[PDB]
């Protein structure tokens, strides 16, 4: 996950 | 000076005129139709916007069969829609851009505009090439053209800017009555039912009231203060409404030979650009430089509807002969059309 | 106005053959142009429509696939690409003029027809052949197989004239209009679905195959034919 | 000159002023009449259904 | 962080009414420019990514307060990306038509192909869609799962764009000053300087900066705990600053 | 729709196709207006740079222009002046001969005065042509222009006459932020009049190009 936004 | 005593006596003969008018001024129109009922509020909406004009719609007039309507405007095309089915059936490329009038013929086979080119051009439309042509320049006029309507296939009566009225024959291109004496320019033209007569007016602040078939002015109407744009008769054929600069309609009698009433707001100070009637005369419908066509109540001068779709200048509007529709022009190149 | 047409001749089966029409003296861009056949014992038949731009274009089922119908705007001129051909292609080509906006007269004007030779509302004419007697009111009825009062008012029903060696004519459009060259003893009525053609006042040189065709929806078809012998 | 058009004028008032005028009252109910007599079949002062309406 | 998200939704839903009825207007109703094209294009991408955040407000209150703990489709994401960069793209071409219409007068009213526009939109939009793809192979935010490094070097090729689309709009900006500065005199050019500094600080400092934050800080900066409770949301609520003044400015303040 | 209103829908298609292409034809051209009183230089003009309205085409530097020389006809001109509305210049030729020549002069700026104020043309810029200036080069020395403009402080040669000139007719508009006026005293022999107009037109190319891209 680059960052689970 | 004998020309100082002839005026003298033009002076008397118009106080004369004016005695006789008055004379006869028993009563008003509006406390007659103090008792009619009123209509209420028109609630009109518009149920097509023909959109396909690209500069400011200068005039339009309807087809005898109340369907085809003829529209010209300022990019140097008349175009001929189907008003059922907003279909373009006929672009017209002009000569001259400049146009500022356009008719359609009673018969229907054509229509014709003119303007600052000083040429209302007839354009045949039902032609064995398939192709809407020129047929027949009438030049002869020496000031734009301003209003030029059609009597028949081979007769049309055109006002111009050069303060004179003309019939014209089509066939040979040559005017056959000019109908002089107004001292202004004459901006607006409208034939009787019978076409054996018919009303202009120009910047005199006066309209006038011509014969076809002799060819001289029976009737002077006077009563505004400015120039008048606008011109109908009513379907009866005996009284007319006028619309000016002054923010007021006025509609006169043929018979009776005098201004019967005044259709005014406060609220309205623009000028009236275009007139016309329904089936019945009840009511008259005005397009104003507020945008918006104005329907009053003919005979009680109450306004009994607002047509506010329109962006620009309104600058020509017509009914149909079934009376079904109302097709408002402007000059932010949309027709609307409304019921 | 003036159509002319070629490409006829013998044609052997399977192969492919071009036929060419020329526009002379109309405004060829505006028209949507047809092709109609007829088989030299059977009356017309439609193949074809190119429209005005070359935006829509039509077969009949007979001709999907096999016929290329395509035109050419600066050169004012209808071609016809044929391949695979067979003898129920040997026909006459004629190639139709039409218009299309409301008070148009399409079919108005007709090629003047060439021989090939090769080596669904369906509409019913009442009666092929009627007798004539010059000068007697003549009622020539077509049956339809559907409505054709459409829902706008109109009524696709077309009448044509084929006098013997000349092309087919449009007498009434419509129905009901008459078109620009005809007397006014012509006159056409109906219902929907039932159709007559009344000449009042019959005149010499009017007798030929007569014509019914529905636009309604294409393919357009046309009647058998009913022809006036004197 | 102007003498002549003044002359032109005033024999066109001369014309103007011999006209056989009716009553304002009589003319106003001529209107009367014809806006009582058609107002059945003006689709403007009285609105329409749907099924007689084309637009 | 709770009043930042509850501010975000505020600016995108008053955002989210005024760019649609924009959308509206001169999506179906008004007559358009070959500019309003561009405007046109600049709304549906600005639409996009102010409904995503609204859509993602609502996953943070119903997970803060009824606790449905919704696990969104992160598919939607990068189409999320490709609408950011798309507005950020579409804002820059915007300011380069602007110059060239200044720079070069005749050509452009006379010799501008009428489909150049919807060419610039269709292609500018594929590129910043074909980008947004490929972040989403090459990351992990699609179906599909992506190593950290491959995701990073295309994600600083994001990013390179990015300030490559502010440099572009800086210098169609500075030459357009500049041109109007040496041989403007029919123009009201006070009104006309401050539109074009307020547009270039809007994309320096409410539209660059949510790109900036998560397409260069979080694998340079690195603390992965300061900057996630502070930066992060105020970061998206310039960006959607950005998104809800959009419209005044390119379609709004014009039309009215 | 039947088969036929589907063709009639299709002809106006293309219709509407042609009507396009003819309003983006002439949307891209220029439409400028000539003016001024009777006998002022217009016509030499009008040569230079190639009954009802006449309109001459000119295409100078791949620009099309299409100049309407109205004052043909003789009528009052309020009630068609609108239709020039949108106009990108107004060029107006002025005769500097026709100060001394009969109030001619004050005709000019009366009809000057009238259009530059007029209510719609209140963006649209003027191009001014002084032309005759050779003609005023020999009839400077020989009747002051004293006899023209009433005050008229320190009267020379050709210099600050025509400077005076200028200045009068520039301070005309009651609203000078708005439109911009423009000015070339000019010669019968020159190739600086389409040069001009070309380069007054631009400023008003620039202005409506940032009118189209909401600016
Ligand atoms: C190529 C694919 C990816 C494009 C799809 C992008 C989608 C989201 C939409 C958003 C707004 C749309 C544009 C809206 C306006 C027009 C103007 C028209 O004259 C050409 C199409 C064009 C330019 C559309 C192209 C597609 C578009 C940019």
């Amino acid at each position: 996950c680059k960052n689970f936004f | 000076s004998e020309l100082d005593q002839l005026r003298q006596e033009a002076e008397q003969l118009k106080n004369q005129i004016r005695d006789a008018r008055k004379a006869c001024a028993d009563a008003t129109l509006s406390q007659i139709t103090n008792n009619i009922d009123p209509v209420g509020r028109i609630q009109m909406r518009t149920r097509r916007t023909l959109r396909g004009h690209l500069a400011k719609i200068y005039a339009m007039h309807w087809g005898t069969d109340s369907r085809l309507l003829v529209s010209a405007s300022q990019d140097g095309k008349l175009i001929i829609w189907d008003s059922y089915t907003t279909n373009k059936v006929h672009a017209i490329p002009l000569r001259s851009s400049w146009v500022m009038t356009c008719a359609y013929a009673p018969s229907g086979n054509y229509v014709a505009c003119g303007g600052l080119d000083n040429i209302c051009s007839i354009y045949n439309l039902k032609t064995r090439e398939g192709n809407v042509r020129v047929s027949r320049e009438l030049a002869g006029h020496t000031g734009y053209l301003s209003c030029c309507r059609f009597l028949d296939d081979n007769q049309i009566v055109t006002s111009s800017g050069d303060t004179t009225c003309a019939l014209w024959d089509i066939e040979t291109g040559q005017q056959t009555t000019t109908f002089t004496g107004h001292t202004g320019d004459v901006m607006s033209l409208s034939l009787a039912p019978d076409t054996r007569l018919f009303v202009s007016g120009a910047c005199d602040a006066s309209a006038k009231l011509w014969d076809v078939r002799e060819g001289m002015c029976r009737q002077t109407f006077t009563g505004h203060e400015s120039d008048i744009n606008a011109i109908c008769f009513f379907p009866n054929g005996n009284a007319f409404a006028t619309g000016s600069d002054d923010a007021t309609c006025r509609l006169f009698d043929l018979r009776a030979d005098q201004e019967l009433m005044t259709y005014s707001h406060d609220n309205i100070i623009c000028g009236i650009t275009s007139v016309s009637f329904s089936k019945s005369g009840r009511l008259l419908l005005a397009g104003y430089d507020d945008f918006n066509c104005n329907v009053w109540d003919a005979l009680k001068a109450d306004r009994a509807g607002v047509l506010a779709g329109h962006d620009n200048r309104v600058s020509c509007l017509g009914v149909t002969d079934d009376g079904m529709a109302v097709a408002t022009g402007s000059w932010d190149s949309f027709l609307k059309i409304w019921n | 106005v003036q159509l002319v047409e070629s490409g006829g001749g013998l044609v052997q089966p399977g192969g492919s053959r071009k036929l060419s029409c020329s526009a002379s003296g109309f405004a060829f861009s505006s028209f949507g142009m047809h092709w109609v056949r007829q088989a030299p014992e059977k009356g017309l038949e439609w193949v074809a429509y190119i429209s005005s731009g070359s935006g829509t274009i039509y077969y009949a089922d007979t001709v999907k696939g096999r016929f290329t119908i395509s035109r050419d705007d600066p050169k004012n001129t209808l071609f016809l690409q044929m391949t695979s051909l067979r003898s129920e292609d040997t026909a006459m080509y004629y190639c139709v003029r039409s218009i299309y906006y409301y008070g148009s007269s399409p079919f108005d004007f007709w090629g003047q027809g060439t021989t090939l030779t090769v080596s669904d509302i369906v509409m019913t004419q009442a009666t092929s052949s009627v007798p004539v007697t010059p000068g007697e009111s003549v009622s020539i009825s077509c049956r339809s197989s559907k409505s054709l009062l459409h829902s706008n008012g109109n009524t696709y029903l077309y009448w044509f004239l084929q006098r013997p060696g000349q092309s087919p004519q449009l007498l009434i459009y419509r129905m009901s209009n008459l078109a620009s060259g005809v007397p006014d003893r012509f006159s056409g009525s109906g219902s929907g679905t039932a159709f007559t053609l009344t000449i009042s006042r019959l005149e010499a040189e009017d007798v030929g195959v007569y014509y019914c065709m529905q636009h309604l929806e294409y393919p357009l078809t046309f009647g058998a034919g009913t022809k006036l012998e004197l | 000159a102007s003498i002549a058009q003044a002359r032109k004028l005033v024999e066109q008032l001369k014309m103007e002023a011999n006209i056989d005028r009716i009553k304002v009252s009589k003319a106003a109910a001529d209107l009367m009449a014809y806006c009582e007599a058609h107002a059945k079949e003006d689709p403007l002062l009285t609105p329409v259904p749907a099924s007689e309406n084309p637009f | 962080t709770l009043i930042p998200v509850f501010l975000i939704l505020f600016i995108a839903l008053v955002g989210l009414v005024g760019n649609g009825f924009v959308l509206w207007l001169l999506g179906f109703r008004m007559r358009r420019n070959a500019f309003s094209v561009y405007v046109l294009s600049l709304a549906g991408a600005d639409f996009l990514f102010l409904c995503f955040q609204i859509i993602n407000c609502l996953v943070y209150l119903s997970n803060f307060f009824c606790s449905i703990s919704i696990n969104f489709p992160s598919f939607f994401t990068t189409v999320m990306t490709c609408a950011y960069l798309a507005g950020l793209s579409m804002l820059s071409t915007v300011s380069t038509e602007r110059c060239l219409s200044v720079l070069w007068p005749i050509w452009y009213r006379c010799r501008r192909p009428r489909h150049l526009s919807a060419v610039v939109c269709v292609l500018l939009w594929a590129l910043s869609l074909l980008l947004s793809i490929l972040e989403g192979k090459f990351c992990g935010f699609l179906f599909s799962d992506g190593d950290s490094g491959w995701c990073q070097t295309f994600d600083f090729i994001t990013a390179a764009w990015l300030i490559f689309l502010f440099m572009v709009l800086c210098g169609s900006s500075l030459a357009l000053l500049v041109r109007i500065l040496c041989g403007s005199r029919g123009l009201p050019l006070t009104r006309l300087y401050l539109t074009i500094l307020l547009t270039v600080l809007v994309f320096l400092l409410c539209g660059l900066p949510f790109g900036i934050q998560w397409f260069l800080i979080l694998w340079i900066w690195k603390d992965s705990d300061v900057l996630f409770c502070h930066i992060h949301p105020v970061s998206v609520v310039l960006s959607s600053l950005n998104s809800s003044a959009n419209p005044i400015i390119y379609f709004f303040v014009g039309s009215f | 729709l039947s088969a036929e209103d589907k063709a009639a829908v299709e002809r106006s298609k293309m219709i509407d196709r042609n009507l396009r292409e003819d309003g983006e034809k002439a949307a891209r051209e220029v439409k400028l207006l000539l003016l001024g009183a009777g006998e002022s230089g217009k016509s030499t003009i009008v040569k230079q740079m190639k009954t009802g309205i006449v309109e001459t085409h000119f295409t100078f530097k791949d620009l099309h222009f299409k100049m309407f020389d109205v004052g043909g006809q003789r009528s009052e001109r309020k009630k068609w002046i609108h239709c020039f509305e949108g106009v990108t210049a107004i060029i107006f030729c002025v005769a500097l001969s026709d100060y001394d020549l009969v109030n001619r002069m004050h005709e000019s700026m009366k009809l000057f005065d009238s259009i530059c104020n007029n209510k719609w043309f209140t963006d649209t810029s003027i191009i001014l042509f002084l032309n005759k200036k050779d003609l005023f080069e020999e009839k400077i020395k020989k009747s002051p222009l004293t006899i023209c403009y009433p005050e008229y402080a320190g009267s020379n040669t050709y210099e600050e006459a025509a400077a005076y000139i200028q200045c009068q007719f520039e301070d005309l508009n009651k609203r000078k932020d708005t439109k911009e006026i423009y000015t070339h005293f000019t010669c019968a022999t020159d190739t600086k009049n389409v040069q001009f107009v070309f380069d007054a037109v631009t400023d008003v190319i620039i202005k409506n190009n940032l009118k189209d891209c909401g600016l």
